[PDB]
């Protein structure tokens, strides 16, 4: 286990066979001193004598502890399950790495004395925002940006598959990428062809569910998100509607304004604090970009501001081709009247226009869609 | 030629590796052992020493003594209280009234006094480690960086040129300007170059969810930081801990203001801190309540102004002094480009204008591209901007 | 099993023997809400709804091979929309009911609150139940609904990849409800309650006087005639 | 499956070889113009290495090898011109007509003849025709030729020349990373008379390329950083000229031939010190090739530079000697003051400052022997120009007060305080030398030894410590003067001074601490010849040590002069020297390892490691040879911290399982110092190990032996965030781990990383890996801990002021004539290139840039821009004249 870390000829060459017949010897020699230790010494099978000692030392009655403190001299105060702590003494089978103020440990049954540590069974948060599979399909299927698709790879994976064309031009890739636009233009639509790209773990919350009813709960909900991000990998955190913490007010918070400002005080420290950050980079995303603080908006904590517009009418047509493109269309429909029907429809209101058409062909068992069911589908949509 | 011959001779000598190692005893990937073959100072000797002579001493906490005797009066946590006394391995010098103590179970008398209970939320601000920013990446700033250093380090690195002279030298400072102009940075060279304990709080970690829960963390800090010898707090964004009091009708934002009191108490009058500096850093200022802004709790009021025109020629030397450039380029052509721009927005232009020499093929940046970054940072990001609201500090 | 009791000897702490099925979670929160379950035998004149209805959520569950075939997205919302009282929630109660769902419905209670998890900071930690009896319903009354069903249907965009999860929101009065919650992708299908007429009142009456005894010669189209279209209910 | 068709190659080359007995005899023509038809197709369809399925190569031998082993062998009237036919068409598939028996039968289709120039047919194809086969020559056919019938027939006479053009080929066809191929074909042919097969590729070396020596120049460094003794003996040597004959870079060879200086002759490497004084053009390599010469490898130089032309190019001696030392000082002076470093920083013990309301209250901790430890707040913080006026007076009223080793110690502290001096070091030392006492003048005067460390010129030769030496009757004036001069001349190999300390040795005076550091003192100085140094030695060891049976004060001081008197060269004829000399009772063979191993300070000789362990493994070992294997273990320590990094993982991994795991005395009391000879670099992988065995301290053992590695983990220069694992251990070593007789050692341990800032690298690896010892300083004091009884009275002149040869820290220096420039600078992680595509990435940590005189670290490569070119000396070396030159707009 991480015994040689070197593999550098990559050849047929004399230097890997002799690298690995010096460690050849290494080995065969560490193997046949420690076999001269039961030869000599057999006094035990060590493996399992040495482990029922310690099994019978042990008891069958193993309580479950808390740490709150350590005492480097093999005893700390510890916390029982009632609430009345004591003050045990630590074995030497312990290893004494994985102790931490708050972890669960093992206690003895009769003089509670540390006996083990406990592996920590989490989190009914932390698979709550971390996105476990990949969403959808790629960045073909998008259509129509070309222009904002290629910054998006350049602040996030560009950065983590190409770690090179940055040092040598010696500087660092830009911190934060925001995404505005009006609604329904694609900005939660590329997120997911970043979430299918990448290799990092990615994170994702809305903007709405940062406010709370407790006093205090917002800005401390913010410090563990950080903390969830920051203690696994290189990661992405995706922040979705992040103009919804200041438009709605809601009478569940106690706090009024004055409580969302704490919240924003707090998510302002996170992005641009004054502790080393790591690899975290952070993606937002909004349509109302005029109401937040500019403070947050800042360059140093979002750098890239990319701005997304309505689709165009040779876009538009980009669209038709990808929503329809795995139905089976009859060739009655001319979808050039339907791109200029709206003057300024967008790429959401094209899915919806493609899905309804759909559902109006399984009212007649058909198979093929029609033109009159685009026709009674854009009355269906748009005009109501 | 020996294709498979290095192949196979490797993967045996891999494999032989591992053969033997779980022969030794490494294995059985657990559920909170330990490595086997490390804890044999306990297998048979301290198996049986340090767990059947050695007891539990249930630990407790002291309410008073009493005259003429020990008799001493013990509190635990639910459980009641018991009049108790000493053993002979301690002397009654070290069980001053209000301490932790260990307790047998049986007669219950005291074993061991005990360190305080440290409330381990105010355990995990202190910095312990210590950030990579020198002085020497501050630059544009030296009259502000100089009216700082003499108020935080020069009365702890030589404290003999103030006592001999006479005089108590100041103990506060906050520092206020608009954002991105180098306040948060400029604390971490401070942090960078101290010795004493710097124990770091950001403001908005004293809203709590009870009643008067906050305020006691104000006390926490400033108990353990009396203890020290010298010490150094850091308060970021203060202007959530508290900006004025203004109760009208139903009272509304009085829980911050209880913190805010008990703050301004910690820092005048009565017995006072002694040896503790604190150092606030605010965005905003003129919200700021006038008991706080009082000298005696916040003496120095360092400005972070934007850099004049040699304050941003400076800091262009300090972001690009590690990047392939032309070297024909001239920087004073572009610090008269940028005439109100914080010492964040420089920082950017530097790192956009790489990436244009990224986006074709370069692998050198040149004049041009610089030119390119300018009028995409400062004249196209320009309807947010996040300064001119902020000059006037509303 | 995890989560399942046991008996437990006391001198030892010695495993004795397997104590068996207390209760689901789920099971007990819908047992705390009492919903009124129904069927489609007690649906009074309500014919082209329940057509509406199981387009949108029975066939994608019994043939989600048939959109396929059309290769569009399966839908995923409903909303219903009426005056109060004409039948929303027996509606929604039915469909779950005639294709094996597990009708959960949630209104942000606090003592539903202790099933779901300690403090949930979120409300998405209820598909951990939700995607555990995994052809389910989620079932919201009538604006922190408004909230609520917002962030449910984010992470049922693509960001959750188990299927067969759907979501149904019944209010009135729909001009005044969220703009982000009218974006036309968003909501799949939106069934309008109107108020019973003269034919449509009768039914009801003839569902409800069931298990009433009655006296024979009655004529209830006169009945019904009397009451100008109040609701169903 | 399509098979059919297009089968003309399986049907007419199974039709016309098939015919070929029918068209041999009686058919004078088909027996050649077929042949020729199969010579030539057979050759075409095979040139190209995109089609290696050829319908021939892997088709014909279904019955064309039983056929050709009736046309070749049984044909019996074979010409001249149908053997050209045959054996060209033939030698060609038979790597993969026969299978892996093929090694034997090479030779019953080829070596009939060779027909005519073989490579005619290996024109443009690499490796598919014979070039794999020429591989398969060299591998088992010349070895069992070439085994111990070297001059041998066809089988070696035609193969030099054989492995002439095709080791030609390899630098012909495409000049690509197949060069390196050519080190596997020079070394597999002929092992050991490599020199043979190096002389034919020499000078066709020469002619190759002049841009294509220095991948296959590092190819082969890469392969001498571990050999066979007698292969480490050939092709280091064969190393040599090609920076000479081909190329003449010329100035990476002071520093790499240190590499071929000690194992093939001393004379070898001074006949390239010839050949620096030859190659006389002009400055700017001849300062920089020997800027080394003095304090960076070696010295004992300054005798071969007084010749004829004594003008400046000849008076670069005396600027080589001291004066770029005095640089080396101006180090200290200009660049150090302004950096960071005041005159006192003082406040490490103002480190230890919390403990007073950690837990209570404090002003308890009184012991004397804290006082010790506080001579270290004056002594470790001093180095480099760290000079004090009134504030050696922690070591004024100590000096004073009590402890006369304490004396010693204060006055010694001096000479670190005045570090790489000649200048005012002897005029600081006598206002606190007139005291007239023996514990204060035989201190300071040892400090003497140590201000001139490297300076060597007239100081006292036999002025100062000479008259200290002549006083004595009785204590450490006897013992105390001459250390110091053995210190100050360890770089010196004078005879004279040798033969002054030569009748201590002689005087059979029954002061034994004094005889035991004589032999400490003498083995400093020499490396190579006197052998009557080992015969004074050993004669005394005679007189004394057979006589008892008594302390490793003999064992831990009398035999290590040896080691260091016969130190580095891997020949074994040391080891049949000095072994059969003290042929003895086995307290006395406790030094059969002892000279064995210092010989093998680093190479590859794992036939010796194994020597090392199966002798006296475990054996269980009641009470009697436990110091002999810890010794052992001791030279275990070697070996270790240069095959660079090869076995510094396999001896992490060895250790942590066999001794201090599952080991009885050997691992309990002694197998961390490993560990502090491996490495002062610090890395967390033995660095979180360690306390594992120190924070349990296990106090049921003699609990100062875990202690003992308490302060010697705290070894590793180069100062990190260690204070935690220390400061922690120092909490609970106030009132456990008793300070009656560690409260010296926890702080020296806390006082030892931080020494300065500055002035760490002390861990003999220099331009990337080469000793400058170093050694010889350091050795004694990891001996001399073994293991009690030292920590009060005779160690103190050791545990202080042992290891003294710290080339300093920083590669940051310009040195161009009017030293104005300062660099343009870029230091990254340490590099990871073998063989890779042109042009190869160097290292990968780009991120930080600077100037100025900063500061090296751990694994640092650090190269420049802005096309100064760095003409001077391109590998590493700290001194760099940086020349520059502009030809490229
Ligand atoms: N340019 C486009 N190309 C392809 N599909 C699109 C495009 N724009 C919108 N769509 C479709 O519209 C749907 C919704 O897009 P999305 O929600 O990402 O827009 P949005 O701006 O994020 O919406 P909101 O503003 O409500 O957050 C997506 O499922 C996508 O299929
Ligand atoms: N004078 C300066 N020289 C170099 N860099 C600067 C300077 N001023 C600001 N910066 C850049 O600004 C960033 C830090 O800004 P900082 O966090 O201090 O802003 P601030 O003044 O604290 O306002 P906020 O509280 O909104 O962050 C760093 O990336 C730093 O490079
Ligand atoms: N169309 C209907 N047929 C039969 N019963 C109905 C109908 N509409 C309402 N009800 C009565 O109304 C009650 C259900 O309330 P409901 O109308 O579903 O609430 P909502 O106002 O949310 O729709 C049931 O007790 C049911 O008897
Ligand atoms: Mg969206
Ligand atoms: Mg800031």
């Amino acid at each position: 286990a991480s015994k040689l870390p070197l593999v550098t000829p990559h050849t047929q060459c004399r230097l890997k066979l002799l690298k690995l017949e010096r460690i050849k010897d290494y080995l065969l020699m560490e193997e046949e001193f420690i076999r001269n230790q039961e030869q000599m010494k057999p006094l035990e099978e060590k493996q399992e004598e040495e482990r029922s000692k310690v099994d019978d030392l042990r008891g069958t009655p193993m309580s479950v502890g808390t740490l709150e403190e350590i005492i480097d001299d093999n005893h700390a105060i510890v916390s029982t399950s009632v609430g009345s702590e004591h003050y045990v003494s630590i074995l030497s089978f312990v290893d004494k790495d994985l102790l931490e103020p708050g972890c669960s440990v093992l206690l003895n049954h009769k003089v509670h004395a540390v006996i083990g540590v406990l592996m920590d069974d989490t989190d009914p948060l932390v698979t709550v925002m971390k996105v476990e599979k990949a969403p959808q399909e790629t960045y073909a299927d998008i259509g129509g940006l070309d222009n904002q698709i290629q910054e998006i790879k350049e602040s996030v994976e560009l950065p983590l598959t190409h770690p090179e064309y940055y040092e040598e031009m010696g500087i660092k890739p830009p911190k934060g990428v925001i995404l505005y636009g009006p609604p329904g233009t694609g900005k939660t639509l590329l997120a997911k062809a970043v979430a299918n790209q990448t290799s990092a773990t990615f994170l994702r919350v809305v903007g709405s569910e940062l406010i709370q009813k407790y006093l205090g709960d917002g800005p401390k909900l913010v410090r563990e998100l950080f903390r969830v991000a920051e203690e696994h990998a290189p990661s992405i955190v995706f922040i979705d509607e992040i103009d919804a913490i200041g438009t709605k007010r809601y009478d569940s918070n106690s706090g009024g304004e004055r409580e969302i400002q704490r919240t924003m005080l707090e998510l302002l420290n996170q992005l641009d604090g004054f502790d080393s950050r790591g690899d975290v980079k952070v993606i937002m995303a909004t349509n109302r970009i005029e109401t937040l603080d500019p403070a947050l908006i800042r360059p140093g904590r979002i750098d890239r501001k990319i701005e997304f517009p309505l689709p165009d009418e040779k876009t538009k047509k980009r669209i038709f081709q990808i929503h329809t493109s795995r139905m089976t269309l009859a060739d009655d429909v001319t979808l050039d009247d339907l791109i200029m029907a709206k003057d300024d429809l967008s790429g959401a209101d094209i899915k919806a226009i493609c899905t309804e058409a759909g559902l109006m062909a399984l009212r007649e068992r058909r198979m093929k869609v029609t033109n009159e069911d685009f026709k009674k589908s854009k009355e269906n949509v748009l005009y109501k | 030629t020996y294709s498979r011959q290095i192949k196979q001779v490797e993967d045996d000598i891999q494999q032989l590796l591992k053969k033997i190692n779980e022969l030794t005893g490494i294995k059985e990937s657990d559920t909170g052992l330990a490595p086997p073959a490390l804890w044999d100072l306990a297998a048979d000797k301290q198996t049986l020493q340090s767990e059947q002579p050695l007891q539990v001493a249930r630990c407790t906490k002291i309410i008073n003594a009493d005259s003429e005797d020990p008799k001493y009066i013990i509190n635990v946590k639910q459980f009641a209280k018991f009049v108790v006394d000493l053993s002979d391995q301690v002397a009654p010098t070290d069980i001053e009234e209000g301490m932790r103590v260990g307790v047998d179970r049986n007669k219950y008398q005291i074993h061991i006094p005990l360190p305080p209970k440290i409330d381990p939320t105010v355990t995990m601000m202190q910095v312990e480690e210590k950030p990579d920013v020198t002085y020497s990446d501050v630059g544009g700033c030296k009259e502000q960086i100089e009216k700082l250093r003499e108020v935080v380090e020069t009365p702890l690195l030589h404290p003999e040129r103030f006592v001999n002279l006479g005089i108590e030298p100041p103990k506060g400072v906050l520092l206020f300007g608009p954002p991105g102009t180098g306040k948060t940075l400029c604390a971490r060279a401070v942090a960078n170059r101290t010795d004493a304990c710097f124990i770091r709080v950001i403001g908005s970690e004293l809203v709590q969810k009870y009643v008067g829960e906050g305020a006691r963390m104000v006390r926490e800090l400033f108990e353990m930081a009396r203890t020290k010898k010298a010490c150094l707090i850091f308060f970021d964004e203060i202007d959530a801990i508290g900006g004025a009091r203004f109760d009208d009708g139903a009272g509304g934002d009085n829980e911050v203001q209880r913190t805010m009191l008990e703050l301004i108490n910690q820092l005048d009058g009565f017995d006072p801190r002694g040896n503790i500096k604190v150092l606030m850093a605010t965005n905003r200022p003129d919200t700021l309540d006038p008991a706080l802004m009082r000298p005696g709790r916040l003496d120095r009021k360092i400005e972070f102004s934007l850099p004049d025109l040699e304050g941003r020629t400076h800091i262009f030397k300090i972001h690009a002094r590690s990047m392939s450039v032309e070297r024909d380029i001239r920087f004073e052509l572009l610090a008269r480009l940028c005439p109100n721009s914080t010492g964040a927005e420089i920082r950017s232009v530097c790192t956009e204008a790489g990436m244009f020499a990224i986006r074709a093929r370069r692998k050198i940046a040149t004049e041009k591209d610089f030119l390119e970054a300018v009028n995409k940072v400062i004249k196209s990001y320009a309807k947010f901007s996040a300064t001119p609201r902020y000059m006037t500090y509303n | 099993t995890p989560n399942c009791r046991v008996a437990l000897r006391n001198d030892s702490y010695t495993l004795h023997k397997i104590l068996p099925n207390k209760v689901d979670p789920l099971v007990s929160l819908m047992m705390v809400e009492k919903v009124p379950d129904s069927t489609y035998e007690m649906i009074g004149g309500l014919d082209k709804q329940i057509k509406e209805i199981k387009e949108v959520i029975e066939l994608p569950v019994k043939h989600p091979e048939l959109f396929e075939a059309l290769g569009i997205a399966q839908p995923k919302g409903v909303l219903l929309y009426g005056p109060p009282g004409t039948g929303k929630t027996l509606l929604a109660r039915a469909v779950a009911h005639h294709t094996d769902c597990t009708f959960i419905r949630v209104s942000g209670s606090e003592l539903v609150q202790k099933f779901i998890g300690e403090g949930a900071r979120m409300v998405r930690e209820l598909f951990v139940m939700a995607r555990e009896h995994a052809p389910s319903i989620i079932f919201m009354d009538e604006s922190e609904v408004q909230r609520t069903m917002l962030e449910l249907l984010n992470q049922l965009d693509g960001f959750e990849a188990t299927k067969n999860i759907k979501v149904i929101m019944a209010t009135n009065r729909i001009d005044i409800l969220d703009s982000a919650l009218l974006r036309p992708g968003r909501i799949d299908r939106k069934i309008e309650f109107p108020p019973p007429n003269e034919e449509a009142r009768l039914d009801i009456l003839k569902i409800h006087s069931r298990k009433m005894n009655l006296t024979r010669g009655i004529n209830l189209r006169k009945i019904a005639e009397l009451m100008p279209g109040a609701s169903g209910a | 499956m399509e098979e059919g068709g297009r089968d003309k190659a399986p049907v007419q080359p199974q039709q016309s070889p098939a015919a070929a007995p029918g068209g041999t005899d009686e058919k004078p023509s088909g027996k050649e113009r077929r042949d020729a038809g199969d010579k030539d197709k057979e050759q075409e369809l095979s040139e190209e290495d995109k089609q290696l399925q050829d319908e021939l190569e892997m088709l014909v031998e279904r019955l064309g090898e039983k056929d050709t082993s009736l046309y070749r062998p049984a044909l019996e009237e074979l010409r001249r011109q149908i053997r050209s036919s045959t054996t060209s068409m033939t030698s060609v598939p038979k790597p993969l007509k026969f299978l892996r028996p093929h090694y034997g039968k090479l030779k019953e289709i080829y070596e009939n003849m060779a027909p005519g120039e073989n490579k005619r047919f290996a024109a443009d194809i690499i490796s598919v025709l014979a070039m794999t086969m020429s591989g398969e020559r060299e591998c088992l056919k010349y070895r069992l030729v070439g085994s111990q019938e070297e001059l041998a027939s066809w089988g070696h006479e035609y193969v030099r020349h054989l492995a002439g053009e095709v080791a030609k080929e390899w630098q012909e066809l495409d000049d690509a990373e197949k060069v390196q191929r050519e080190p596997l074909l020079t070394l597999v042919k002929e092992i050991v008379p490599y020199n043979m097969a190096h002389n034919a590729e020499h000078e066709a070396c020469d002619l190759l390329m002049e841009i294509e020596q220095v991948d296959m120049l590092e190819k082969d460094i890469d392969e001498n950083a571990y050999a066979k003794v007698c292969l480490y003996l050939t092709s280091c040597v064969n190393y040599v000229p090609e920076p000479e004959n081909s190329a003449l870079l010329r100035c990476a060879l002071g520093v790499f031939r240190k590499f071929s200086r000690f194992p093939e002759a001393l004379r070898l490497a001074l006949m390239l010190n010839d050949m620096e004084l030859v190659e006389d053009i002009f400055t700017s390599c001849k300062d920089v090739v020997v800027q080394k010469q003095m304090a960076f490898m070696l010295g004992r130089h300054g005798v071969f530079l007084e010749l004829s032309e004594d003008v400046e190019e000849y008076e670069d001696l005396t600027e080589i000697m001291s004066n770029v030392q005095l640089n080396s000082n101006f180090l200290a002076l200009a660049r150090e003051l302004d950096i960071m470093e005041p005159k006192v920083p003082d406040d490490i013990y103002k480190t230890h400052l919390e403990n007073n309301r950690f837990g209570g209250s404090g002003s308890q901790v009184d012991s004397a022997r804290m006082n010790l430890a506080s001579s270290f707040v004056n002594g470790f913080v001093n180095a480099a120009f760290g000079q004090d006026k009134l504030l050696t007076d922690d070591g004024n009223k100590w000096l004073y007060k009590n402890k006369d080793h304490g004396m010693l110690s204060a006055a010694a502290s001096l000479g670190m305080i005045l570090l790489w001096d000649v200048d005012g070091g002897l005029t600081q030392i006598d206002k606190y030398l007139y005291s007239s006492e023996d514990y204060i003048k035989s201190g300071a005067l040892l400090a003497c030894g140590i201000v001139n460390s490297g300076v060597r010129n007239e100081c006292d030769p036999a002025l100062a410590l000479l008259s200290d030496y002549v006083l004595h009757n009785s204590n450490t004036m006897r013992l105390g003067s001459i250390f110091g001069l053995g210190l100050a001349y360890a770089g010196s190999n004078r005879e004279d001074v040798l033969t002054l300390l030569l009748p201590v040795m002689g005087d059979s005076k029954s002061s034994m601490e004094v005889a035991g550091v004589t032999a400490l003192a003498c083995g400093m100085i020499a490396v190579g010849s006197c052998n009557g140094d080992v015969t004074s030695t050993i004669l005394q060891t005679i007189m004394e040590k057979s006589e008892t049976e008594l302390k490793d004060t003999y064992a831990r001081w009398l035999p290590l002069g040896l080691g260091l008197n016969h130190l580095g060269k891997g020949e074994a004829i040391e080891a049949i020297l000095a072994a059969l000399e003290v042929v003895s009772e086995p307290f006395r063979s406790f030094a059969n390892t002892l000279v064995d191993v210092c010989a093998y300070a680093g190479s590859g000789n794992v036939l010796k490691v194994q020597q090392l362990l199966h002798i006296c493994s475990e054996h269980f070992d009641s009470k009697e040879k436990e110091e002999d294997k810890d010794k052992k273990e001791k030279k275990d320590k070697d070996k270790k911290e240069a095959p660079a990094d090869m076995g510094a993982h396999q001896g992490v991994a060895v250790l942590g399982i066999a001794l201090i795991a599952m080991g009885e005395e050997i691992g309990a009391e002694m197998a961390l110092r490993t560990f502090g000879h491996l490495l002062r670099y610090g890395e967390p992988t033995l660095r979180r190990a360690v306390p594992l065995a120190l924070a349990l301290i296990s106090v049921s053992n003699p609990r100062l032996n875990i202690l003992d590695t308490l302060s010697k983990f705290s070894h590793d220069a180069d100062p990190e965030v260690s204070y935690n694992s220390i400061f922690a251990m120092g909490m609970v070593g106030s009132g456990t781990n008793n300070a009656r007789l560690a409260a010296m050692l926890r702080q020296l341990a806390q006082y030892h990383a931080k020494d300065p800032n500055n002035l760490f690298m002390v861990r003999l690896a220099q331009g990337l890996t080469h000793l400058g010892k170093g050694t010889l300083t350091l050795c004694p004091y990891h001996s001399d801990r073994q293991l009690m009884s030292q920590v009060a009275v005779a160690g103190l002149l050791t545990v202080l002021v042992s290891f003294l040869d710290v080339r300093n820290i920083i590669l940051g220096k310009s040195h161009y004539v009017l030293y104005g420039l300062v660099a343009a600078m870029q230091p990254r992680m340490l590099v990871t290139f073998d063989e890779e595509l042109r042009p190869l990435p160097v290292s990968v940590r780009v991120g930080q840039a600077v100037d100025v005189v900063g500061q090296a670290g751990k694994p640092k490569t650090i190269t420049g821009f802005q096309t100064h070119t760095t003409p001077v000396l391109l590998a590493h070396g700290e001194r760099a004249e940086l020349a520059t030159e502009e030809f490229l707009p």
